[PDB]
C-alpha cells in the first residue's frame, strides 16, 4: 500500500515513511539507496523489483498563540512547517499525536510560509505587529465582540518627500526632549 | 557584513529517540538536561530577529522617491528600484542576489516532494527524517528591499535631515556642497567643477558592477557564514550512524534485536553519545551567535553614522575623506557603497 | 536526577548494596553531576562574555555623552545631542540623553549663489533663502532671516558655472560708510 | 508550590457516567476508577473487585458498617443479592475507621459530596476519600486513608447498596499529567490537565497559573502511521521430504538408511497432513514452535520396526532393538515419527 | 593592548592512544570527534 504514513519492517529495514512511486535507475545488483549523510532514501521492494522512497511522516512543531489570560481565555494553534491541508486530513482521521483539539469553523485556515494557522481569521488591513508569528505574519487580539485575527505588518506610516529643484524648507522653532537609555 | 544567521529549534526526543517509548523513558532519568538546549535555540532565534531589527528598521517612515531622476545629472539608477523586475530590487540587489546560494531556504514547505524527490532525497529531506527543521525569518526578504528603499530616498532628497527629526528637502547640488564644507574644502570648488564631479560618480558606479560581477568571490562572508551552518548541520545528522561503542546505530533495529532488561545499557549508551553530540551542536551554535551578533551591532552603527549623516573618524566609512554612503540589501547581510 | 542509577541519594545506595557494586553505581552519580556542572560553567561564561561587552559599551558612553557632547549621529540619544546624565540603577546604569529636535518648518526658496555683479557670492555659514519677493541669509538649524552682506558672502566666481543660480542685490557695510 | 507531577489522575472536563438506583451493571476497571455520590445519609455499603467474580480468581471486600470496615480480599464464591458464600482460601483481614463521614446542621439539606478514587499499580491498593458537605465546580482534593499491597489482578468494579422502607458519578483514571497548585498551609486550590486543551498544556510549559501575551513553542505534533505492512523476500527450494515419507524398501533396523537433509525452505504442513499418525513425540524442539527455527543440517533415519519397539525408541532406554541395532543419544533434540 | 595569542595544534590520535592500535580502532567507533577539534584550532590560528 502507497500514498500512507505505514509503519514498515523491509527485509529488517524497521522505520516509519511515506511511501510512493520513483524514477531511481537502481542498478540489477542494487537494493537499498541511501545520501550523502548516510539515511536510508529508496528501498527496492523485494516482491515488487520496484523503486519506493521513505520520507519524515509529519516532523513539525506546535505553537499556541494567545493574549494574556487575564484579558481573554482564547487560543489559536500553528503547526510549524507543514501544509495544514496533511494535518487538516490528519485531524479528520485522528491520527495526529497531540490530543488536544482545536476548533476548524472554515473561517479559520490560513496557509501562511512558516504553516499554516488554525483558529484565527485573515483581515487585510495593516497595523504594527504585535505577536510575530513569521515570514511577514502578525497576530493580535482586537476588538470586533473580541477575538484573534491575522494580518501582514505595516512597515510605518506611509510619507513621500516633496523635493523639488529649487525649494527648502527651515525649521522656525523648537524642542527639548529627554529620552533614556538603560 | 553579515547580520544573521539561519535560525534552528533541534527537539530531543525525536533527535535522539526515534519514536520509540523505552528509549524516550530512559532520556527522561536525565532531568531537565536537554531543556537548556531548546531553550538556548529559541534564545538564538530571538536574537537573530531582533538584530535585523536593529540593522535595518532605522527610520520610522516610508520614504519614496519622486518620479523623475534628475538630482543636477547624478546618476542613481543603479542603486534605486527598478519597478520592471516583479522583486522590485535595484541591479546591485539582484547581482548580490544572484551571487549567493542557500543550501537551506527553509520558507519551501520542501514536505510532499521528499517523497517525489525521484532521485536521493537531498540535505534538506534527510534533515528532517531525523528531526531537525530550520524556521523562516520573520521580515522577508522582500521588506527588508523596501526598508532600503525607504532609506535610499530620505538620503537624496533631504540630507541627513530625516536621521534627526523632520525631513526637509534640498536641492542635491546643494547638499553636495555642504558635504564637500564638511571636509574642509569649500563649496566653490563643487560649483566650479559640479560636470567633473558628476562625471566621476557615474564613472565609478558603472565600474563598481563589472568589480563585483567578474570576481570570484567578494562576497566571502556571507557565504562562509552560510556554508559553516550548513556544514555543522551535517555533521550533526552524520552522528546517527555512529556506535558510539554498542552494538548498532539504529534505535529501530536495537530495540527490534534485543530484549529491554539487557539492552538497557546499549539504549544508554546510545543516549550518552546523542546527547553529547547535541550539546556541542548547540555550544558552537551559541559561539556562532554571539560572534554573529558583534557583527550586527557593528553593522547598525555604521549604518546610522555613515548613512545618517557623515562621519568625521578617519578609515571607518571607506578610505579617504567620507561623503556619503548608500545601503543595499543581500541574503543575510548588508553592503555599503561608500 | 538518577542518571541512569538506582538513586539520586549518595546515601540511600550505599545501604542496600556490596562496596564494589555501589561503586559501580556510585560512578552513574558522579559522571552526571559533573556533566552538569561543566554546562553550568560554560553557560556562565557566555554569560559574563556578553555582560562584558555591554559593560565596555556603558563605559565609552559614560565618557563621551557625560563628559562632553558628542558629534556621533544616534549614539546619546535620537537628535542633535546636548547633555547626558547618569542615574544608578541595581546591576546596571541609566542615562539621561537630553537632545535638541527641530520643529514646524516651512517651504521658502533657495540659490546655490547669487551673483551680483559678475561675482558669485556664497553664504559663509547657512544657505540663501527667498521668502518669495526678497533675498535672504539664514543659519541651516534655525530660521533667523538677516539682511544680505558681504559679512556673511565671500565673493569667488565668475556668473555663468552655476546651475540654478539666481539674481539680486548683495548689501556692504563699507561702501555707506 | 505548583508541583507538576505524572501519575494516574481522572482527566478532567472528560465525561462521567452518572448512574441512578431504584441493575447496578459491573463496570470496567483500567488503570483506577474514580468515583462520586452525593446522598442524605447512607445507601453505598460495600465494594468488590477483581475478575470473574467467582470463587476461581481473588476478589476483594471493603464493606463498611455503622462503626468500621471489613477490608479483605478473598475468593467469595457469590452473593446474588450476607454478601459472600465462600472462604475457603482467604487471608488479608484488615480492620479501621470507617470511611463514611456524614454531618448535618441540624438539616439534611448539606448533602455532602463523596469523591473517591483508588489504583492497583504494582498493587498496593491505595484508598482516598473526601467529603464536601448536577456537579460543583469548586475544587476539592482528596485525602488518603489506608494503603495496603494486595497484588492481586483488577479488571471490574461493582459497588453495593443499603436497606430502606442521584449518585454514581463513576470515572477512570489515566496515565496523565496533572499540575496543582498548593496552598500555603497544605491544602490543593486549584488543579489544571496538561493533556486537554492547548491553553492547559501552554500553562504546564511553563508551569504558571498566568500566561502573558505572546507565542509558546508547546511540543510537537507527528503523524502516528496509518497501518503497518512488513515485507519479506521470496520463498521457494522446497526438499525431497515426499521423496523420503513414501518410499517402498525401507531398509532394516540393522542397516538404518540416513537421508541427509540440506539447501531447502521447510515446509511443515507436511509434517501434519501425512496420515493419522501414531506418536508425535518430541523432545527438544516444541512440535509447533518448529517452524521459527533455522538449522544448518537435518539428519532422517527411516526403518520399520514391531509397535513395542515404536514406544521403545527413546532417550535413556534398553532393550534388543535399543541396545543392538539403533541406539539414541540422551541429549537428542528433534521429533519422532511413527504411523 | 593584547592583540593575538600562541596557535597550539594538538593532534587527538597520539594525545588519545599513544601510538597504539587498538585503542585507534576504538576510538574510531566514535564517530567525527577529532576533526571538528582539528577544523577549530585551525580556524583560530588563522584568526590570529
Ligand atoms: C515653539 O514650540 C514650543 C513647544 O515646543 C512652544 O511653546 C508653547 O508655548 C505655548 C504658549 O505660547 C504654551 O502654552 C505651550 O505649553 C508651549 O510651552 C512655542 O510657543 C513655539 N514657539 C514658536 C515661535 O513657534
Ligand atoms: C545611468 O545609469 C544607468 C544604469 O543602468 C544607465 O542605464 C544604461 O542604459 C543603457 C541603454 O540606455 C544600457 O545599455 C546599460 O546597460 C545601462 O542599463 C544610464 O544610461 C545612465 N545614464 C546616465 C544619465 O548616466
Ligand atoms: C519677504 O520677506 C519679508 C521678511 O522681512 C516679509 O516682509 C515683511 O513685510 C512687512 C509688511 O508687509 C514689513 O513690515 C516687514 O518689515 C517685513 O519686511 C514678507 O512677508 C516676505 N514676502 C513673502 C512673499 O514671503
Ligand atoms: C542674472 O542677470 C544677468 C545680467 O545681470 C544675466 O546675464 C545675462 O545673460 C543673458 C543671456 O541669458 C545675456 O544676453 C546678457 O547679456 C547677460 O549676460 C543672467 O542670465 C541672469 N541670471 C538669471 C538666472 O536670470
Ligand atoms: C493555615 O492555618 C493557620 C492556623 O490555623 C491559619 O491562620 C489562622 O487564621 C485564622 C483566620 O482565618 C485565625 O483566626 C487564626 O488565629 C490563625 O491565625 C491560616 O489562615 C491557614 N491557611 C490558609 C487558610 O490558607
Ligand atoms: C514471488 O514468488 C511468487 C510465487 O512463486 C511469484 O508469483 C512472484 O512473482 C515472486 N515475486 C518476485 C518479485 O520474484
Ligand atoms: C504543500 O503545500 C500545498 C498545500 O496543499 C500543496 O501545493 C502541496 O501539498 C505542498 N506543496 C509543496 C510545494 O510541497
Ligand atoms: C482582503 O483580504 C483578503 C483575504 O481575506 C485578500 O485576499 C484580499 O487581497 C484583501 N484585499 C485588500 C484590498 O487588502
Ligand atoms: C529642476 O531642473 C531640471 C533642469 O531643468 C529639471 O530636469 C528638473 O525636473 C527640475 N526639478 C523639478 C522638481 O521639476
Ligand atoms: C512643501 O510643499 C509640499 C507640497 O505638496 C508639501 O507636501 C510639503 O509638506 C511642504 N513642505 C513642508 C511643509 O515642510
Ligand atoms: C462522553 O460521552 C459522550 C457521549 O454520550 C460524548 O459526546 C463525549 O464526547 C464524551 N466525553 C469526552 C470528553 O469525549
Ligand atoms: C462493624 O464491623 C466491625 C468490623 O470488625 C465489627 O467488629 C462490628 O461487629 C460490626 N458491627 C458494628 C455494629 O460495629
Ligand atoms: C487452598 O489451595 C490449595 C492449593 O493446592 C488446596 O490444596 C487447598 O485445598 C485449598 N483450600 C481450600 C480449597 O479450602
Ligand atoms: C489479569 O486478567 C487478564 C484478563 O483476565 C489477563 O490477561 C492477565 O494476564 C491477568 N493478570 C494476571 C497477573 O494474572
Ligand atoms: C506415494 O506415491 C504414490 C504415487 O507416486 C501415491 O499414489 C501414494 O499415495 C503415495 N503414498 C502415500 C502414503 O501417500
Ligand atoms: C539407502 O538405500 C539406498 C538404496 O538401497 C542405498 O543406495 C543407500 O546407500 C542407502 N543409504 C544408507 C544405507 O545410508
Amino acid at each position: 500500500v502507497k500514498n500512507k504514513c505505514v509503519n514498515f519492517n523491509f527485509n529488517g529495514l524497521t522505520g516509519t515513511g511515506v511511501l510512493t512511486k520513483s524514477n531511481k535507475k537502481f542498478l540489477p545488483f542494487q537494493q537499498f539507496g541511501r545520501d550523502i549523510v548516510d539515511t536510508t532514501d529508496a528501498v527496492r521492494d523485494p516482491q515488487t523489483l520496484e523503486i519506493l522512497d521513505i520520507t519524515p511522516c509529519s516532523f513539525g512543531g506546535v505553537s499556541v498563540i494567545t493574549p494574556g489570560t487575564n484579558t481573554s481565555n482564547q487560543v489559536a494553534v500553528l503547526y510549524q512547517g507543514v501544509n495544514c491541508t496533511e494535518v487538516s486530513v490528519a485531524i479528520h482521521a485522528d491520527q495526529l499525536t497531540p490530543t488536544w483539539r482545536v476548533y476548524s469553523t472554515g473561517s479559520n485556515v490560513f496557509q501562511t510560509r512558516a504553516g499554516c494557522l488554525i483558529g484565527a481569521e485573515y483581515v487585510n488591513n495593516s497595523y504594527e505587529c504585535d505577536i510575530p508569528i513569521g515570514a511577514g505574519i502578525c497576530a493580535s487580539y482586537q476588538t470586533q465582540s473580541q477575538s484573534i485575527i491575522a494580518y501582514t505588518m505595516s512597515l510605518g506610516a506611509e510619507n513621500s518627500v516633496a523635493y523639488s529643484n529649487n525649494s527648502i524648507a527651515i525649521p522656525t522653532n523648537f524642542t527639548i526632549s529627554v529620552t533614556t537609555e538603560i | 557584513l553579515p547580520v544573521s544567521m539561519t535560525k534552528t529549534s533541534v527537539d530531543c526526543t525525536m533527535y535522539i529517540c526515534g519514536d520509540s517509548t523505552e528509549c524516550s523513558n530512559l532520556l527522561l532519568q536525565y532531568g531537565s538536561f536537554c531543556t537548556q538546549l531548546k531553550r538556548a535555540l529559541t534564545g538564538i532565534a530571538v536574537e537573530q530577529d531582533k538584530n535585523t531589527q536593529e540593522v535595518f528598521a532605522q527610520v520610522k517612515q516610508i520614504y519614496k522617491t519622486p518620479p523623475i531622476k534628475y538630482f543636477g545629472g547624478f546618476n542613481f539608477s543603479q542603486i534605486l528600484p527598478d519597478p520592471s523586475k516583479p522583486s522590485k530590487r535595484s541591479p546591485i540587489e539582484d547581482l548580490l542576489f544572484n551571487k549567493v546560494t542557500l543550501a537551506d531556504a527553509g520558507f519551501i514547505k520542501q514536505y510532499g516532494d521528499c517523497l517525489g524527490d525521484i532521485a536521493a532525497r537531498d540535505l534538506i529531506c534527510a534533515q528532517k527524517f531525523n528531526g531537525l527543521t530550520v524556521l523562516p525569518p520573520l521580515l522577508t526578504d522582500e521588506m527588508i528591499a523596501q526598508y532600503t528603499s525607504a532609506l535610499l530616498a530620505g538620503t537624496i532628497t533631504s540630507g541627513w535631515t530625516f536621521g534627526a527629526g523632520p525631513a526637509l528637502q534640498i536641492p542635491f547640488p546643494m547638499q553636495m556642497a555642504y558635504r564637500f564644507n564638511g571636509i574642509g574644502v569649500t563649496q566653490n570648488v563643487l560649483y566650479e567643477n559640479q560636470k567633473l564631479i558628476a562625471n566621476q560618480f557615474n564613472s565609478a558606479i558603472g565600474k563598481i558592477q563589472d568589480s563585483l560581477f567578474s570576481t570570484p568571490s567578494a562576497l566571502g562572508k556571507l557565504q562562509d557564514v552560510v556554508n559553516h551552518n550548513a556544514q555543522a548541520l551535517n555533521t550533526l545528522v552524520k552522528q546517527l550512524s555512529s556506535k558510539f561503542g554498542a552494538i548498532s546505530s539504529v534505535l529501530n533495529d536495537i530495540l527490534s534485536r534485543l530484549d529491554p532488561p539487557e539492552a538497557e545499557v546499549q539504549i544508554d549508551r546510545l543516549i550518552t553519545g546523542r546527547l553529547q553530540s547535541l550539546q556541542t551542536y548547540v555550544t558552537q551554535q551559541l559561539i556562532r551567535a554571539a560572534e554573529i551578533r558583534a557583527s550586527a551591532n557593528l553593522a547598525a552603527t555604521k549604518m546610522s553614522e555613515c548613512v545618517l549623516g557623515q562621519s568625521k573618524r578617519v578609515d571607518f566609512c571607506g578610505k579617504g575623506y567620507h561623503l556619503m554612503s548608500f545601503p543595499q540589501s543581500a541574503p543575510h547581510g548588508v553592503v555599503f557603497l561608500h | 536526577s538518577k542518571f541512569g542509577a538506582i538513586s539520586s541519594v549518595l546515601n540511600d545506595i550505599l545501604s542496600r548494596l556490596d562496596p564494589p557494586e555501589a561503586e559501580v553505581q556510585i560512578d552513574r552519580l558522579i559522571t552526571g553531576r559533573l556533566q552538569s556542572l561543566q554546562t553550568y560553567v560554560t553557560q556562565q561564561l557566555i554569560r559574563a562574555a556578553e555582560i562584558r561587552a555591554s559593560a565596555n559599551l556603558a563605559a565609552t558612553k559614560m565618557s563621551e555623552c557625560v563628559l562632553g557632547q558628542s558629534k556621533r549621529v544616534d549614539f546619546c540619544g535620537k537628535g542633535y545631542h546636548l547633555m547626558s546624565f547618569p542615574q544608578s540603577a541595581p546591576h546596571g546604569v541609566v542615562f539621561l540623553h537630553v537632545t535638541y529636535v527641530p520643529a514646524q518648518e516651512k517651504n521658502f526658496t533657495t540659490a546655490p549663489a547669487i551673483c551680483h555683479d559678475g561675482k558669485a557670492h556664497f553664504p559663509r555659514e547657512g544657505v540663501f533663502v527667498s521668502n518669495g519677493t526678497h533675498w535672504f541669509v539664514t543659519q541651516r538649524n534655525f530660521y533667523e532671516p538677516q539682511i544680505i552682506t558681504t559679512d556673511n558672502t565671500f565673493v569667488s566666481g565668475n556668473c555663468d558655472v552655476v546651475i540654478g543660480i539666481v539674481n539680486n542685490t548683495v548689501y556692504d557695510p563699507l561702501q555707506l560708510e | 508550590v505548583l508541583h507538576l507531577t505524572q501519575d494516574l489522575f481522572l482527566p478532567f472536563f472528560s465525561n462521567v457516567t452518572w448512574f441512578h438506583a431504584i441493575d447496578n451493571p459491573v463496570l470496567p476497571f483500567n488503570d483506577g476508577v474514580y468515583f462520586a455520590s452525593t446522598e442524605k445519609s447512607n445507601i453505598i455499603r460495600g465494594w468488590i473487585f477483581g475478575t470473574t467474580l467467582d470463587s476461581k480468581t481473588q476478589s476483594l471486600l471493603i464493606v463498611n458498617n455503622a462503626t468500621n470496615v471489613f477490608i479483605k480480599v478473598c475468593e467469595f464464591q457469590f452473593c446474588n443479592d450476607g454478601v459472600y458464600s465462600s472462604a475457603n482460601n482467604c487471608t488479608f483481614e484488615y480492620v479501621s475507621q470507617p470511611f463514611l463521614m456524614d454531618l448535618e446542621g441540624k438539616q439534611g439539606n448539606f448533602k455532602n459530596l463523596r469523591e473517591f478514587v483508588f489504583k492497583n499499580i504494582d498493587g498496593y491498593f491505595k484508598i482516598y476519600s473526601k467529603h464536601t458537605p448536577d456537579f460543583p465546580q469548586g475544587f476539592s482534593a482528596l485525602e488518603p486513608l489506608v494503603d495496603l499491597p494486595i497484588g492481586i489482578n483488577i479488571t471490574r468494579f461493582q459497588t453495593l447498596l443499603a436497606l430502606n422502607r442521584a449518585d454514581y458519578y463513576v470515572g477512570y483514571l489515566q496515565p496523565r499529567t496533572f499540575l496543582l497548585k498548593y496552598n500555603e498551609n497544605g491544602t490543593i486550590t486549584d488543579a489544571v490537565d496538561c493533556a486537554l486543551d492547548p491553553l492547559s498544556e501552554t500553562k504546564c510549559t511553563l508551569k504558571s497559573f498566568t500566561v502573558e501575551k505572546g507565542i509558546y513553542q508547546t511540543s510537537n505534533f507527528r503523524v502516528q502511521p496509518t497501518e503497518s505492512i512488513v515485507r519479506f523476500p521470496n520463498v521457494t527450494n522446497l526438499c525431497p521430504f515426499h521423496e523420503v515419507f513414501n518410499a517402498t524398501r525401507f531398509a532394516s533396523v540393522y542397516a538404518w538408511n540416513r537421508t541427509r537433509i540440506s539447501n531447502c525452505v521447510a515446509d511443515y504442513s507436511v509434517l501434519y497432513n501425512f496420515a493419522p499418525f501414531f506418536a508425535f513425540k518430541c523432545y527438544g524442539v516444541s512440535p509447533t514452535k518448529l517452524n521459527d527455527l533455522c538449522f544448518t543440517n537435518v539428519y532422517a533415519d527411516s526403518f520399520v520396526i514391531k509397535g513395542n519397539e515404536v514406544s521403545q525408541i527413546a532417550p535413556g532406554q534398553t532393550g534388543n532393538i535399543a541396545d543392538y541395532n539403533y541406539k539414541l543419544p540422551d541429549d537428542f533434540t528433534g521429533c519422532v515419527i511413527a504411523w
